[PDB]
RNA sequence: UUGAAGACAUUGUCAGGUGGGGAGUUUGGCUGGGGCGGCACAUCUGUUAAACGAUAACGCAGAUGUCCUAAGGGGGGCUCAUGGAGAACAGAAAUCUCCAGUAGAACAAAAGGGUAAAAGCCCCCUUGAUUUUGAUUUUCAGUGUGAAUACAAACCAUGAAAGUGUGGCCUAUCGAUCCUUUAGUCCCUCGGAAUUUGAGGCUAGAGGUGCCAGAAAAGUUACCACAGGGAUAACUGGCUUGU
RNA sequence: AAAACAUAGCAUUGCGAUGGUCAGAAAGUGAUGUUGACGCAAUGUGAUUUCUGCCCAGUGCUCUGAAUGUCAAAGUGAAGA
RNA sequence: GCGGUUCUGACGUGCAAAUCGAUCGUCGAAUUUGGGUAUAGGGGCGAAAGACUAAUCGAACCAUCUAGUAGCUGGUUCCUG
């Protein structure tokens, strides 16, 4: 690792600061990593896809929409969850406006195993596009400690930029937490590149609106 | 060319010529393979009975 | 990251092969399109020479070889996948499961003309994608029931 | 085959001698070194005329590898390492198996 | 370099003695000059020799005899 | 001397390409001649096999180069194939119920064996698929490899417990020397003396040889050569007489 | 002794001399060359007559064709005692 | 004169390690031939048969390395117990 953990402490100290002292906002500010690229064609190279669990959730309150059968929706409606089933989604006649403005509502969307296949019928590559296709759920499967991963989930996914911007914290967390989410969030997506360290040209740390921080 | 491929025909005779000599025995085979927690007692044991018909 | 360290690559027999099997050729995988044998002289030793062409290039590959040597047959994936969209050049895929694959390049010839404009109204096309040694392309597409 | 991340297995440490839990990795050879006594003398015995002067084996057979662990004690660092059998696919910390489950379409 | 006087560069044995070019004389540049000047005045004896000058093609020494 | 040419080219050394023009060499085995085919070449089940063991043929019917974080380990609860008689839609076949049911089911994969408060089915907990080396059985030279058996010294899992567990119910599912590489000890050595890198050792693994006790290897010859072979084909003769 | 080879005729290829083809261990060395494209060199077909179709995917040969794939030694940069 | 078709003639331990007889091809030129001279062994020379290169050619002859190696053939010397 290139990334020795003392110049990321500091980094994280100093962003840590600038946020609770000098301009503590009226929102939780989350912190990200920004990532260059060097030597990658994403033309002609693989596009690399790959999604990690971080165990604190970096962004709590996303909001998280769920697509399911009378069976979900309950258990939805339980998590306090917004819960759309079919039905729904068929008197949604399309309308570009109406699937758009369903789009941008939720940040993410987490759909039952059954009805997805169903998904790209009844919306359109819409979902597709903006990178906010549906994870599944199974009915075997916790439809809360789902939800508790997607809002932890973070994927590094190359399309056309060598720049990839990702949340890794908030900054009610602590010091060491932060840190050890920063790293397990860089070397995953090292071990996602041809040349692990050496495609990696920038690696840029940042809050909400705060200033940057130049680990690499 | 082919050629005969097996038989034991003369092998009995040739085993039967030194003759087929059973193995021999002694007073006191060897302890090997014998449990390796009664031996380490049997030591033990022998050990004293010698200091003791001294 | 884990991987067997599988070969990617069974061997066979020169013989064993047939018409429409495949075979690597020069490092490429290949689809056999004539396989014949021939005697070399008077003793009467087998040769094949396959005429194979290739799964990716579409480029025409000839091998000679003796009919019982060995030649290195590829490991030959065909798994068919939802289509969700075509993003720019690429495809966008759905993995019966739910995940997604978006790194496949999408066609070019007659195919990939044939997939826009099935694409552009309301069909939903399933994908085919082969795989080989360490690529992948799409090769056909159907529609839903 | 699939096989856990962790697990719990004997360490040899010396501040251990007893079953702690380890993290499981893949082991991977490792980048030939140029001056490793036999390449320095590979190199020397290739080099001038005569061309090549060592055998070069042709006639594989095997189409897998046997898989090894490289296991960490999380305490003490210790390493150990585990040989499985032959497979064509391996996985490490894979989804587990669903018994009785509709086989979809 | 000297190289093999063979015709054709064909060696007429086992791989290792194929090498024609890349070959080197086991005396010096020097001691062929002393050889050669000896030849040339046989009624002297060459007491020792030096280098004076080299160009890409040549190397130049002065030699010195005694009668 | 006169034109051109000029620090280019030429020449020297090294480096990459090209190079049957040329050199050297190789181009398995078994086999009702050889070749083509096949694998009887490393193996496993049943039979041939003559009721200990051994036992041939290109004998017969088949299988192996995998597959499995459970399909391994422990415990619990339960009982299978099939048939009968009943229950809206529902029919030969959906799901529910009772009765019968010695296994006619299942147990990854061939075949054989084994198994019923299980070795099968479902559920719970787990990592004995671990550490240290010895002994033993099969194959056998009583070498190796593979596979397996019973203990010891540890450390663990499970279970109330007795116990059981050192991978898969048992019989197949696989690999020397040299080299590389990893783990371990953080130990020995670098020989004028030190320190630190580097290299070298010791113990245990992996990278593979399927011609599976393990060369690095394409043809042709009617232009042919030599050593041999009636251990072996192409006539006659002989046995046989299917045709 | 032939139906084989040659042959005239036909066609293709290379080359303007700092050259093509070929020789030599090397050379202030040679053949073509006392030569110069109506020539020298390398191939195929085989008098005349008549004709000589289609295929440039493969192998080969060839190209003031694209470039940012692959890519030696030397050189360059960084890390390092 | 040069050649060498057929008899598949003679001969076939010959006149002869290629001859003899008859029959036959060619006979004024891409003719036949003396002498001189050049080309030398992975070399030459070839109107091309792997032909010819001193009775030697799908790589001459001579000497040496060399008593080359042979899992293959042949032989291996007195008597009795
Ligand atoms: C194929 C590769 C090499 C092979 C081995 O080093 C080849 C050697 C064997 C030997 O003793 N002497 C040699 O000269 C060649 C080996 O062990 C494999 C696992 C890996
Ligand atoms: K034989
Ligand atoms: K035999
Ligand atoms: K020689
Ligand atoms: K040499
Ligand atoms: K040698
Ligand atoms: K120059
Ligand atoms: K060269
Ligand atoms: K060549
Ligand atoms: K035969
Ligand atoms: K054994
Ligand atoms: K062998
Ligand atoms: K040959
Ligand atoms: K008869
Ligand atoms: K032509
Ligand atoms: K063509
Ligand atoms: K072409
Ligand atoms: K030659
Ligand atoms: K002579
Ligand atoms: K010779
Ligand atoms: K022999
Ligand atoms: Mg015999
Ligand atoms: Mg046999
Ligand atoms: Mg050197
Ligand atoms: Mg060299
Ligand atoms: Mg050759
Ligand atoms: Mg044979
Ligand atoms: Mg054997
Ligand atoms: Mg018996
Ligand atoms: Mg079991
Ligand atoms: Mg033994
Ligand atoms: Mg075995
Ligand atoms: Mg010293
Ligand atoms: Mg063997
Ligand atoms: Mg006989
Ligand atoms: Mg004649
Ligand atoms: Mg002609
Ligand atoms: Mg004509
Ligand atoms: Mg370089
Ligand atoms: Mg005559
Ligand atoms: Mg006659
Ligand atoms: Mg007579
Ligand atoms: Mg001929
Ligand atoms: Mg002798
Ligand atoms: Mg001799
Ligand atoms: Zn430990």
């Amino acid at each position: 690792s290139k990334i020795t953990s003392s110049q990321v402490r500091e980094h994280v100290k100093e962003l840590l600061k600038y946020s609770n002292e000098t301009k503590k906002r009226n929102f939780l500010e989350t912190v990200e990593l920004q990532v260059g690229l060097k030597n990658y064609d994403p033309q002609r190279d693989k596009r690399f896809s790959g999604s990690l669990k971080l165990p604190n959730c970096p962004r709590p309150n996303m909001s998280i929409c769920i697509f399911g059968d009378a069976f979900d929706v309950d258990r939805a409606k339980s998590c306090g969850v917004d819960a759309m089933s079919v039905d729904d989604l068929k008197k949604l006649n399309k309308n570009k406006k109406l699937i758009k403005k369903l789009s941008k509502k939720y940040n993410a969307f987490i759909a039952s195993e059954v009805l997805i296949k169903q998904v790209p019928r009844l919306l359109g590559p819409q979902l597709s596009k903006a990178g906010k296709f549906p994870t599944p759920v199974s009915h075997n499967d916790d439809l809360y400690g789902k939800v508790t991963d997607v809002r932890s989930t973070i994927k590094f996914q190359l399309k056309k930029v060598l720049c990839l911007a990702v949340a890794v914290g908030n900054v009610e967390m602590e010091e060491d937490v932060l840190v050890n989410q920063i790293l397990m969030s860089v070397n995953f997506f090292v071990s996602l590149l041809k040349k692990n360290w050496q495609n990696v040209g920038s690696l840029v740390v940042k809050s909400s609106m705060g200033p940057a921080f130049r680990l690499y | 060319a082919k050629s005969k491929n097996h038989t034991a025909h003369n092998q009995t005779r040739k085993a039967h010529r030194n003759g087929i000599k059973k193995p021999k025995t002694y007073k006191y085979p060897s302890l090997k393979g014998v449990d390796p927690k009664f031996r380490r007692n049997h030591k033990h044991a022998l050990h004293g009975t010698a200091k003791a018909l001294a | 990251t884990a991987d067997a360290g599988s070969s990617a690559t069974y061997p066979m027999q020169c013989s064993a092969l047939r018409k429409n099997g495949f075979v690597v050729i020069k490092s490429r995988p290949c689809k056999i399109v004539d396989m014949s044998t021939s005697k070399t002289g008077k003793h009467g030793h087998a040769k094949v020479h396959l005429v194979a062409i290739d799964i990716f290039t579409g480029k025409k590959l000839e091998d000679l070889s003796p009919s019982t040597h060995n030649m290195e047959v590829p490991v030959v994936k065909r798994n068919e996948y939802q289509l969700l969209d075509i993003d720019d050049g690429f495809l966008s895929l759905m993995n019966m499961d739910g995940d997604t694959k978006d790194d496949v390049k999408a066609p070019e010839g007659e195919l990939g003309d044939s997939l826009q404009t099935a694409f552009d109204e309301g069909k939903d096309l399933m994908v085919t994608i082969i795989s080989a040694m360490g690529e992948e392309a799409a090769i056909s597409f159907k529609e839903a029931a | 085959v699939n096989v856990p991340k962790t697990r719990k297995t004997y360490c040899k440490g010396k501040t251990c001698r007893k079953h702690t839990q380890h993290k499981v990795t893949q082991y991977k050879a490792g980048k030939a070194s140029l001056f490793a006594q036999g390449k320095r003398r590979y190199d020397r015995k290739q080099s001038g005329f005569g061309g090549q002067t060592k055998p070069v084996f042709h006639k594989k057979a095997k189409t897998t590898k046997k898989v090894v662990l490289r296991l960490e004690c999380v305490k003490c660092k210790t390493r150990a390492q585990l040989t499985l059998k032959r497979c064509k696919h391996f996985e490490l910390g894979g989804e587990k198996k669903q018994k009785g489950q509709a086989l979809q379409f | 370099n000297r190289k093999r006087p063979v015709p054709k560069g064909a060696t007429y044995g086992k791989p290792t003695n194929q090498g024609v070019n890349e070959l080197k004389y086991q005396r010096s540049l020097r001691a062929t000059a002393e050889e050669r000047v000896g030849r040339r005045a046989a009624n002297l004896r060459v007491l020792n020799s030096y280098w004076v000058n080299q160009d890409s093609t040549y190397k130049y020494f002065e030699v010195i005899l005694v009668d």
